[PDB]
């Protein structure tokens, strides 16, 4: 039962997503080179593609339904709460569980769990990240499912600094109710088994990534030597 | 703490 404005949110979704990520990847010939032979050797290429990424996070975030209705404040805690979170969603469509790496293209573009440690993070964050994007690549969810989540994710009305909580808390009551609908009315079983309820306890091990990626980024850029390969963008979104 | 790139890419 999903209605015309359901359906349209979807298509608004879809087509931000479109305009936002760039399958080819084409644009990762711009980035510092990933250096694989503190020697924090992937931290430039790294930071590049965070940073690419966060751009490309906040173009996906300005067509939301709604969002840009919002305060600029408001939109601005949303995206800062929820940039990392949303990176970590939207790089599970070049998540493989071939080898769990991130294949973006060619052998230079493949991260495995040697870059995030050659970027500074330990396992303390790399281990939940890997059974994340396990667990988020086995719901195989569709294109639909997928961008409603980081929509989902990126307007919640929980985020520290928020004014507006009840009009943030409206726009994901939407989007919500749009991806419950989505899921009974065009998921197939048995992939829609407990699908919703299964999405939603992926924004709460986000929350968790969240954290642990704050703190380990807090002791990381606290080094200025550090900081230094980081991008303005980076150091903006996710602080100084 | 003031956020002047985030801002002019939400235009
Ligand atoms: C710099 C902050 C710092 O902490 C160091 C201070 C390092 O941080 C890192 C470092 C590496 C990684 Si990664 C698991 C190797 C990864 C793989 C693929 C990918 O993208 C694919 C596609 O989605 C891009 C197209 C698009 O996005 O349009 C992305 C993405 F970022 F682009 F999304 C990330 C994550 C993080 C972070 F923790 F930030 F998530």
């Amino acid at each position: 039962k999903l209605s015309e404005e359901q359906q349209h949110i979807i298509a608004i979704l879809l087509d931000a997503h479109h305009k936002t990520y760039d399958p080819t990847y084409a644009d990762f010939r711009d980035f510092r080179p990933p250096v694989r032979m503190s020697p924090l050797s992937m931290l430039p290429h790294l930071a590049d593609l965070v940073s690419y990424s966060i751009q490309k996070v906040i173009g996906f975030a300005k067509m939301i339904p709604g969002f840009r209705d919002l305060t600029s404040d408001d939109q601005i805690v949303l995206l800062k709460s929820s940039a990392i979170e949303v990176i970590m969603l939207r790089s599970n469509q070049s998540f493989t569980m071939d080898d769990m790496s991130w294949d973006c293209g060619s052998q230079d573009y493949k991260y495995d769990v040697t870059d995030v440690s050659k970027a500074g993070h330990t396992l303390e964050l790399i281990e939940p990240l890997i059974k994340f994007q396990v667990g988020l690549k086995k719901l195989n969810l569709h294109e639909e499912e997928h961008v409603l989540l980081m929509a989902i994710c990126i307007v919640s009305p929980d985020r520290p600094g928020v004014q507006d909580a009840k009009l943030v808390e409206a726009i994901q009551d939407r989007l919500s109710n749009t991806l419950q609908t989505y899921i009974r009315c065009r998921h197939p079983p048995p992939g829609s088994h407990q699908l919703y309820a299964k999405m939603i306890q992926k924004l709460a091990d986000l929350r968790s990534l969240n954290e642990e990626h704050s703190k380990q980024y807090r002791s990381l850029s606290f080094q200025p030597e550090n900081s230094m390969k980081l991008t303005p963008l980076v150091l903006e979104v996710f602080g100084n | 703490k003031n956020h002047p790139m985030l801002m002019n890419l939400l235009k």
